[PDB]
Parts: C-alpha cells; structure tokens; sequence
C-alpha cells in the first residue's frame, strides 16, 4: 500500500535505484527486505517498475 | 508504450529508384526538432513517403535526467610508501678528497645500488657526508663519501581514478530504437557530441542551471572496493604539493608500478634524515582521507542530494526537490540510413475496447485499441486534441496506448487509419483528476522532475453537482427540487434545535 519492496536472496543490498512511469526513487539500508516509496498516491494506474 | 509530439519535418524528400525490383529505399536526409518530454515517455518520428501509404517511426526513450559533469582530464594516482637504503665506504684514494660531486655529477651509483630494477620506481640519487676514524669505518681522517638512495613502493596495489571537472552540465539517458529493429543506448550531454551512430545525432539541450556551493569538486572513485567520495582534487601535471595530486602515472595498467617514463612528480615528496650512517626516511604522503571537505557516497551539500547512480561511463548523480525546468528539447540530425517499405497494405479495421486514466495530467489517459490485419506494422492514428502513433503485430492482438484529453466525459468521434485504409472509432468512458503528488518523509528524489499541470486550479460547474442531483435531461430538475426540499427541511430542523438550545440556556440558570 505504501510502495514497492525489493527482495534480495543472494546477499545484502548495498545500493539500488528504482524507476516508475513518471517518478523515481533510491534508498538503501543494508537488509534483505527493503521498502522503497515514492510519494502518497503517485502511482495511480498501470505502470512498470524498472529497478 | 504510447507516443506523442509528432514532427513530420521532412516528408516527401526522397530520390529513390525501383528499389531492388519491388520496393526499397536508399537514403533519407533532413532535420527535425523534438520537444521536451517527461522522464518515461516516447517521442516518435514518423516519416512519410509520396509513393508508400505509411512508414515506420523512431521512438526516443528517456529514463533519468541526472546532473553530471564533464571530463577535463584523466589520471591515476597510486599509493606510495617510504623506502630507503645507504652504504658505508672509505675514501682510500683521490675520488673523495674534498667533496662528493665535483661540479655536476648526479649519478650516485657506484655499480652497487639496486636502482636498476623494474620494481624500484621513482627516486632521487642523493649523497651526504660522513665521519672519519676507526669507529667511522676508515683509518684516515678524511670526509667519507656516503651515498643514499630513497624511493617509493606499493605493496598492496591500490589504484585510484580521479577525474577533475568544473562544469556540471545537465544530462540524461536515451534508449534509441532504430526502425530496422536494432536497439542501442547512449548518454548524451548538453551540447557535447553523442558518438553519432549510423547518421543519427540526437543531442540534448539544457538551461545552464547555476550551482550553490559547487566550485572545486571532483569524482574520484576507487577500483577494488568501488568506493566513491566527493573531495576537491588537483589539476593537470603542473600542480602544487600539500593536497591531493601526488605521484601520478600514464594509465591504470601502468599504475601498478611506479617506474619512470609515464609517472610524473615535481619535487619534495619524500623526506630524508640521517645522523650517523643511518639515512632513515619518514613518510609525508597523505592518503585520500586527509584533506578537508572530504565527503562520502551519500552527500547532501546544499539542496542537491548527490547519490551513486549505477550507470556506465559515470557514477555521480544528484536530484533536488521538484524544479520544473524550463525546457529540455532535443535536436536530431540524419546523414544516411536504409529502411524498407511494404506499400502492399490491405484492408484493416479496428475498434475501441476500454478507456481510463487521469485528467490532463502527467500519466495521461490510456486507451486500449484492438486491430486486425495481415501487415506487420502499418498504422497512424490522427485525431483532435492529441496525436498518438504506435506499432502493431501480424494477426489479431490487443494494444494499449495513451492520449491527452481535456474533458471529463470523453465522448467524441476520432478517425483511425492503418496504412492506406481508414475507418472511424468512438470513445466513451468516465475519467478522474489527479494533481501533483505531495512530499512524504523517507522518500528522496532520484533523477529529476519535468513539469506538473497546475493551470486551471478551479472547480468546473459542469462536472460539479453531478452526484448531488442525479442523471437525466429531465431528471435533473426533479433532483434539484428534491435536494432543495431536503435542505430546507434540515435547515428548519437545525433552526428548531438551535431555538430549543437557546431556550434551555436562557432559563434554568
Ligand atoms: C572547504 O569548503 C569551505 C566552504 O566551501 C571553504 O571555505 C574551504 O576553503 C574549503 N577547504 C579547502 C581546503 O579548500
Ligand atoms: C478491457 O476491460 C477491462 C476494463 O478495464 C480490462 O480490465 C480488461 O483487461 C480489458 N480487456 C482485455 C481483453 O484486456
Ligand atoms: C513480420 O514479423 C514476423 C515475425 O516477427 C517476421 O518473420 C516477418 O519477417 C515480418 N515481416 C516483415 C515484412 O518485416
């Protein structure tokens, strides 16, 4: 509901960038299941996530 | 996906021939201009031939618009250490009568030093004086010639890559797809050539945005650990000692060794001190984490948030809050290319299936169109308000495209034509309105923002009062009457309640 979530199985997440239809974000913490949100209601419709 | 901002600048500008027997083309030359688009859109370039009914397009994909800098110079500074040795000899002849060098002899190598090696590197053939006596090594009171040689080494082999730059011009990425089928990517700059491939020379233009505190910054990166840091670096070979800018060399593959013929150092980079036939050397070279204003991978100097964008040819980026830049239009030039045209288009007819999306907003309104034909891809949709072109496949399939509408109830009649055949379509659906999203904590901008539509900012009386009354060309009056009666009844009830409250407050004090 808040945003997208990245799942890593090989090792920890050092740094990564995600892309959306008309917005982009970047965050890193160092855990396996990290959450990345863009804004409140910024993704309304049909979009493709390109991480 | 969808497409917009058609140009059609050089239609009917061919001088071809029979074309290999049935239908071919030779070359197309001209010049067009692509306006600015939002990150994550497609700009199509539809060509038009006088003989062929339709042709293919050229889509331009943009993903991110980062604030990078140019490349003024490139060099590699390896890590150095402190190494030195000496030797004790006696005069015993007329070679060390008064002084070691008679007038200009700098070759301090008496066929015994280890300077003739490949791992030695850079050094300075120096000499000093010694003492005389039995404890000093000789048996005659005379100044003894004692030579000393120091150099630098690199046991580990850490190599750094520094690239000074002081421009910081806007740039973006372009995923260009040729009409033939080849898809390649490249990183154009603001006014810098983009390594033209098969005639296409699409370039990006910026607005020359000023910087707050970006005066002396570089993009020094690490190779082994892939560690990045922002710190003021040096300039070209003519440099000063005291900051970054230590012993450099030619290239990275030649940076593992500190040998001469490519490695450059000015003077006074290693000290020498001796008391009694010792010739000890101390270290003065500072590491990368020693100068002032040394930042790290996450940098928030000023309004810019310098992150580390995973991308080729550059690992420095940054994105402030929504800027809404003025213009980011492109410029495309052609020199020579080959394209094939069918000119065998047959009967094709499609229809509209679904319709949804926002109001005149960022993402737009996506409309699904279904077609059926034998040709691979020959279609060109043209209608009022907005024009959208797309590609289809052989047979019957489903496609989704987006258009720009300026009305809540989209009920019009557009014209659709695939190749040479034309038909009519109709759209009917309900749309909504989405404004610019608001900022929330924990989220940071990544690349940039293009623009947000905030022109009207006024409620429309037509769309308003829709669910209040109801539908119908004659049911509207009944709904208005019912709403008015209900409002009057509730107003009388509220007035009675207020009168009762005032009566209760007045008495029984
Ligand atoms: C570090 O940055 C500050 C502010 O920009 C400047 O005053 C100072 O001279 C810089 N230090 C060096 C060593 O350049
Ligand atoms: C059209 O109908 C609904 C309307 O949104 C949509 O979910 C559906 O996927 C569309 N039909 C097809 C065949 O895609
Ligand atoms: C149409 O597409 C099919 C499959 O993608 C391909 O085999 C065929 O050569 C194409 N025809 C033309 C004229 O490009």
């Amino acid at each position: 509901n808040g945003g997208v979530r990245l799942i890593t199985l090989t090792s920890e997440l050092k740094s990564a960038t995600v892309c959306a239809s008309h917005f982009c974000s970047s965050a890193t913490s160092g855990k396996k299941s990290t959450e990345i949100q863009f804004h409140s209601g910024s993704l309304v419709g049909r979009t493709a996530i390109h991480v | 996906e969808s497409c917009d901002e058609m140009v059609h600048a050089d239609s009917k500008l061919v001088s071809c021939r029979q074309g290999s027997g049935n239908m071919k083309e030779c070359v197309t030359t001209g010049r067009a201009l692509l306006p600015a688009v939002n990150p994550g859109q497609e700009a199509c370039l539809h060509f038009t031939a006088p003989g062929s009914p339709d042709s293919k397009c050229l889509k331009i994909k943009v993903k991110r618009i980062n604030l990078k800098c140019k490349k003024s110079s490139s060099y590699f500074v390896p890590d150095a250490r402190s190494r030195c040795t000496s030797v004790r000899r006696c005069r015993w002849a007329g070679d060390c009568q008064s002084g070691c060098p008679p007038h200009s002899t700098s070759n301090s190598f008496s066929d015994d030093w280890a300077g003739k090696m490949d791992r030695a590197g850079l050094g300075f053939s120096g000499c000093s004086d010694g003492c005389g006596g039995a404890a000093c090594g000789c048996f005659n009171a005379a100044p003894s010639c004692i030579f000393w040689r120091k150099w630098v080494e690199n046991p580990h082999g850490i190599i750094w890559k520094v690239s000074p730059c002081a421009a910081w011009v806007p740039s973006a990425v372009i995923e260009l797809t040729m009409p033939s089928g080849e898809v390649r990517t490249f990183h154009p700059m603001s006014g810098i050539p983009t390594q033209v491939f098969k005639g296409v020379s699409v370039t990006y233009l910026g607005s020359d945005m000023e910087v707050s505190g970006l005066t002396d910054l570089c993009e020094i990166e690490e190779l082994k650990s892939k560690k990045l840091a922002l710190a003021p670096c040096n300039q070209a070979g003519m440099g000063v000692v005291g900051k970054v800018g230590e012993i450099q060399c030619s290239s990275e593959e030649s940076a593992r060794t500190i040998k001469k013929d490519g490695c450059i150092w000015n003077a006074d980079l290693v000290g020498i001190e001796l008391r009694v036939d010792d010739a000890v050397c101390y270290s003065k070279i500072t590491s990368v984490e020693a100068v002032a204003n040394y930042s790290a991978i996450p940098t928030t100097i000023g309004g810019l948030r310098f992150e580390r964008s995973h991308d080729s040819l550059g690992k420095i980026s940054g994105s402030p809050l929504d800027i809404t830049a003025i213009r980011g239009s492109f410029s495309v030039n052609y020199r020579g290319l080959r394209l094939s045209l069918s000119e065998i288009t047959a009967t094709c007819t499609g229809e509209v299936t679904n319709v949804s999306g926002c109001y005149s907003c960022m993402t737009g309104a996506k409309v699904s169109i279904k077609l059926h034909s034998s040709k691979n891809s020959t279609a060109h949709v043209r209608c009022k308000g907005d024009e959208t072109a797309f590609s289809v496949l052989e047979g019957v399939h489903s496609y989704t495209v987006s258009l720009s509408f300026d009305h809540a109830v989209v009920d019009e009649q557009c014209q659709l034509n695939c190749g040479g055949h034309e038909s009519q379509v109709t759209l009917k659906g309900n749309l909504i309105f989405l404004d610019v999203p608001k900022f929330v904590d924990g989220s940071y901008m990544q690349t940039y923002h293009s623009s947000v539509p905030t022109g009207a900012n006024i409620p429309s009386p037509t769309d308003w009062l829709n669910a209040l009354f109801g539908n119908g060309l004659s049911r509207w009056i009944l709904g208005v009457i019912g709403v008015l009666l209900g409002g009057l009844a509730l107003f009388f009830l509220i007035m009675s309640l207020f009168k009762l409250g005032t009566k209760q407050v007045f008495r029984s004090r």
